[PDB]
């Protein structure tokens, strides 16, 4: 589709078939078909991840401006303490994912082969994508048309970019990401990364 | 205490070590006038030597009975900073090294005359491979995945 | 052929022949013998000129009416120093982002040319230009003095050409006199003005 | 000139260039930095 740097010629492994497609591949890491079909599942993992990690980051912490909630910044909700220690938690959490990811890469090497349920057989989901699994994950029925794909991968990439902002301002400032934002707001000119 | 070594803040010998070194650069001081470029060099090497002893003091070094400085290799956690991780960016820019030789190498041998593009480097081609090794790792980890790496 | 060359009698460069706008055959060392350096080169002098001649106005016209009394503007040697609003990094990193994208779009017409010419935003309004540096269009050209007859075309672009060069020497002048003399550009022309005899080096 | 452009290319000129820089970028950054033992960071 578009350019990511006009003047620069698009290179051929990048056809413009898969969604989001502006011909971003300077290092030549998808020249391999295999290594592009990884890296897709990968970035799109990544990014809903992302998603969900800076909405859980940003609005739980703008509750100041509104003064509704109480809850500590992102990186001193670990301390606090909870019905059930650290280590319990963390097992439980390992056992679900385990079974979750070991179901999610099988379709990966071998798509059509976990469509089934385990313990009722009476229960599939509909043949689709790799990784855009519907049936029972699209509720709604929201049809998957190639312009939502794509504005998807947009906001998974944006949210990847301000993640990468989220854990790089805390290292030196020393504070959240909201007030940063307020910080400069006050007075655009002399609170940027040049301190002075 | 690993191995009956003792902290360098807490031994007598370096503090002696200090002091010797000190001492023996001040001697030398006495000979010109305060005022005079040696006596101004003579103070910053003073400095220098002041503040490099500070420093080991302060990263937590372990000191044997000649008080002088040892380094712990074995994994320990409060050692790392001795050999672990300037070993890893030894190792990162060894691999960027390289994959980016053989990189080059790989890219001319199909050429009409590949040894005359050794000893006269083509130097676009270079300069396009030379960023390429920054990701490095990735690269050679799916490469052998894929069973190019090695040669049939 | 037939046209002046800078050493009367001698013989000009094979790849000079006199196309080119303010061409007299001057390349002692050969700097451009293949194309590709050869409009580099021509690139680079258009720019240098263009940039040059800014710099002459905005450095003698400020003097000159600052020695004069009209206005009580600080010397140009020193106008770096002075305390704006914000700090000079800021100010940097703005004219570096803002100047990145600006020559970013000039360093891909050179590459590949006619790519850049449409506006990515509204796509009704175009670059009318069809040469490599002379960008021409309503955002650059207004005045369509721009577009004619090649002979319009060459005078304009010699008379441009000879006049950057003029400024670039009048820029450089500057600079070294102010660093030998220690004074403004303008008072060394009266003191020069005053004794031509002995007002010198 | 293109003969120029080639002879710069050569292994002897290049391996110089390329040595001389590296140097002049480790000494400078052992002047910043004087008396590295451990990685403190
Ligand atoms: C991803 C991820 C990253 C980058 C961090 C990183 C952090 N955790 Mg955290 N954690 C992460 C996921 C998880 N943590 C925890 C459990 C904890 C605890 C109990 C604590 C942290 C703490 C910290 C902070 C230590 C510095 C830092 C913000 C510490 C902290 O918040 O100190 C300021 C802390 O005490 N994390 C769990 C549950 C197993 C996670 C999943
Ligand atoms: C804003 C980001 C965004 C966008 C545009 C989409 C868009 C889409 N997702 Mg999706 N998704 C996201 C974030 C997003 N997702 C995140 C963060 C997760 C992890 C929880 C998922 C997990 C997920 C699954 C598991 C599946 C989809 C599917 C789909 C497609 C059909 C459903 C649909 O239209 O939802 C539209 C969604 C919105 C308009 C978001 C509105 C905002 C709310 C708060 C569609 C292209 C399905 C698919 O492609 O297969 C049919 C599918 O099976 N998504
Ligand atoms: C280095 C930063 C700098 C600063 C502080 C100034 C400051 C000034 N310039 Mg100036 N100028 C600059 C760079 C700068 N210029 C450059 C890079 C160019 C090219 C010019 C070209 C320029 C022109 C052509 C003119 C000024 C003029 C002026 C003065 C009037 C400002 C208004 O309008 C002011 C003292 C005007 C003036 O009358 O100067 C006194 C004027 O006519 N400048
Ligand atoms: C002696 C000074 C001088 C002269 C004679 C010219 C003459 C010319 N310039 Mg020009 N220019 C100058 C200084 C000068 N420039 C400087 C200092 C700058 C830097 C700001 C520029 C930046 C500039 C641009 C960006 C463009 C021109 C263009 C042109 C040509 C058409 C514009 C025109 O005259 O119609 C007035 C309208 C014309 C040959 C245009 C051109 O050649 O494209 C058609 C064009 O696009 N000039
Ligand atoms: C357009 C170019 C130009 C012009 C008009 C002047 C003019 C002047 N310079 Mg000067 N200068 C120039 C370039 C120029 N300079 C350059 C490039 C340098 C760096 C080497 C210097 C270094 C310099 C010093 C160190 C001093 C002057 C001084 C002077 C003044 C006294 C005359 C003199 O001794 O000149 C001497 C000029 C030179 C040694 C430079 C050579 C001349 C250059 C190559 C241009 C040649 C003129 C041009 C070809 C003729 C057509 C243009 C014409 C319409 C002006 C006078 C106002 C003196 C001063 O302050 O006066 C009180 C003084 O002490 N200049
Ligand atoms: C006596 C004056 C003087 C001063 C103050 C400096 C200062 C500096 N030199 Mg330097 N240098 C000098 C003379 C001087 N040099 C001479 C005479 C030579 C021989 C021609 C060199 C050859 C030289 C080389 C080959 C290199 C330096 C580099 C550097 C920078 C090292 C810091 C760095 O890498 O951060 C990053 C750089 C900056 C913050 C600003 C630049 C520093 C700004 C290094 C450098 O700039 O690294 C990129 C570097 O590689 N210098
Ligand atoms: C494989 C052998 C080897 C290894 C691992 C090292 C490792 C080291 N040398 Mg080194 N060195 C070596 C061989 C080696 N050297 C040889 C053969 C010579 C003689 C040419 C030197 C001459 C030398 C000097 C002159 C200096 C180092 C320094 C250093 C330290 C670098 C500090 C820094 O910021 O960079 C580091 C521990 C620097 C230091 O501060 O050491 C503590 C330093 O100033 N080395
Ligand atoms: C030094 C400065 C370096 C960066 C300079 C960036 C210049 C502007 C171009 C990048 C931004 C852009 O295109 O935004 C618009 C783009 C693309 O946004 C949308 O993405 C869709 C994806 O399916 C489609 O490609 C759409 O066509 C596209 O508009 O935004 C992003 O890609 C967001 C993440 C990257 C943001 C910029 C990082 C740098
Ligand atoms: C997943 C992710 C973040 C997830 C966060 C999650 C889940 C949770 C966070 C938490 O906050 C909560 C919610 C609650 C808190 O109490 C605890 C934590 C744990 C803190 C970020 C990804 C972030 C991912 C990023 C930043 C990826 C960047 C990739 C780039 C820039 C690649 C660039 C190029 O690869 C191209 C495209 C093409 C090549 O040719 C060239 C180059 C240039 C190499
Ligand atoms: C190009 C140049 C010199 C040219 C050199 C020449 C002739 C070389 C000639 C040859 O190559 C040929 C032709 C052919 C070869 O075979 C032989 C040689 C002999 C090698 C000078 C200036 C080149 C560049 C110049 C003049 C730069 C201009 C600077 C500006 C715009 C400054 C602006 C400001 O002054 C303001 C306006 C206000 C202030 O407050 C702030 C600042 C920022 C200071
Ligand atoms: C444990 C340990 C130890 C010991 C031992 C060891 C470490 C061993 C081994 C190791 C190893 C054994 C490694 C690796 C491997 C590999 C494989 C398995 C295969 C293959 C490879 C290759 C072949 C490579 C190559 C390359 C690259 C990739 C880069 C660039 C260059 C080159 C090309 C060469 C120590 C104490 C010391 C430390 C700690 C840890």
């Amino acid at each position: 589709k578009g350019e990511w740097l006009p003047g620069l010629a698009s290179p051929d492994y990048l056809t413009g078939s898969l969604a989001g497609d502006n011909g971003f591949d300077p290092l030549g890491l998808a020249e391999d078909p295999e290594n592009l079909k990884w890296f897709v599942q990968a970035e799109l993992v990544n990014g809903r991840w992302a998603m969900l990690g800076v909405a859980g980051m940003l609005l739980p912490e703008v509750f100041t401006k509104i003064g509704i909630i109480n809850v500590p910044e992102w990186y001193d909700a670990g301390k606090e303490q909870y019905f059930a220690s650290s280590s319990t938690l963390f097992v439980i959490e390992f056992i679900l994912f385990h079974y979750v990811e070991i179901r999610r890469w099988q379709d990966i090497k071998n798509p059509g082969s976990v469509n089934q349920d385990p313990i009722f057989k009476q229960y599939s989901l509909p043949k689709g994508e790799v990784g855009y699994p519907g049936g029972i994950f699209n509720p709604l029925n929201f049809a998957p048309t190639q312009e939502a794909k794509e504005k998807e991968l947009a906001n998974g990439r944006l949210a990847m970019l301000a993640f990468l902002g989220f854990v790089v301002q805390h290292n030196v400032t020393g504070k959240g990401p909201f007030e940063n934002l307020l910080q400069h707001l006050s007075d655009p000119w002399h609170n940027t990364i040049v301190q002075t | 205490d690993i191995s009956g070594l003792t902290p360098c803040k807490d031994s007598k010998q370096f503090a002696k070590r200090e002091k010797q070194q000190i001492k023996k650069l001040e001697s030398s001081l006495k000979l010109y006038a305060p005022e005079s470029a040696p006596a101004l060099a003579l103070n910053a090497q003073i400095e220098k030597t002041k503040r490099r002893f500070d420093n080991y003091g302060k990263y937590g070094l372990l000191c044997g009975s000649d008080g002088l400085p040892h380094l712990i290799v074995n994994g320990d956690q409060r050692h790392w900073g001795e050999f672990i991780t300037p070993g890893i960016l030894f190792l990162y820019i060894a691999g960027w090294i390289g994959w980016v030789g053989r990189s080059y190498l790989i890219a001319i041998s199909g050429e009409k005359k590949p040894a005359m593009k050794e000893i006269i480097i083509d130097v676009p081609l270079a300069s396009r491979i030379i960023f390429r090794g920054f990701i490095w790792p990735v690269a050679a980890y799916r490469e052998f995945l894929n069973g190019d790496l090695i040669a049939k | 052929p037939d046209r002046p060359i800078w050493f009367p009698g001698s013989t000009p460069p094979e790849w000079l022949d006199g196309s080119l706008p303010g061409d007299f055959g001057f390349d002692p060392l050969g700097l451009s013998s293949d194309p590709d350096s050869l409009k580099w080169n021509v690139q680079a002098e258009i720019v240098h000129c263009r940039w040059a001649m800014l710099g002459a106005a905005g450095i003698f016209i400020p003097e000159f009416l600052t020695k004069i009394g009209i206005l009580n503007t600080p010397s140009w040697y020193t106008a770096g120093e002075q305390e704006y609003f914000t700090d000079k990094t800021t100010l940097f990193v703005v004219e570096l982002i803002l100047i990145g994208w600006a020559e970013g779009r000039r360093w891909a017409d050179i590459i590949k040319p006619g790519s850049v010419n449409t506006d990515p935003v509204f796509p009704n309004n175009k670059l009318t230009g069809t040469d490599v540096g002379y960008p021409g269009g309503l955002w650059f050209d207004p005045l369509g003095w721009g577009s004619g007859s090649p002979a319009k075309l060459k005078e304009l672009r010699t008379k441009e050409i000879k006049n950057g060069r003029l400024a670039m020497l009048a820029v450089m002048g500057a600079w070294f006199q102010h660093i030998y003399t220690g004074t403004g550009p303008i008072d060394n022309l009266f003191a020069h003005l005053a004794d031509p005899g002995h007002a010198t080096i | 000139m293109r003969d120029l452009k080639t002879y710069l290319s050569v292994a002897p000129v290049l391996s110089t260039l390329w040595f001389g820089s590296l140097a002049g970028l480790l000494i400078e950054i052992n002047r910043l930095f004087p008396d590295a033992l451990t990685f403190p960071f």
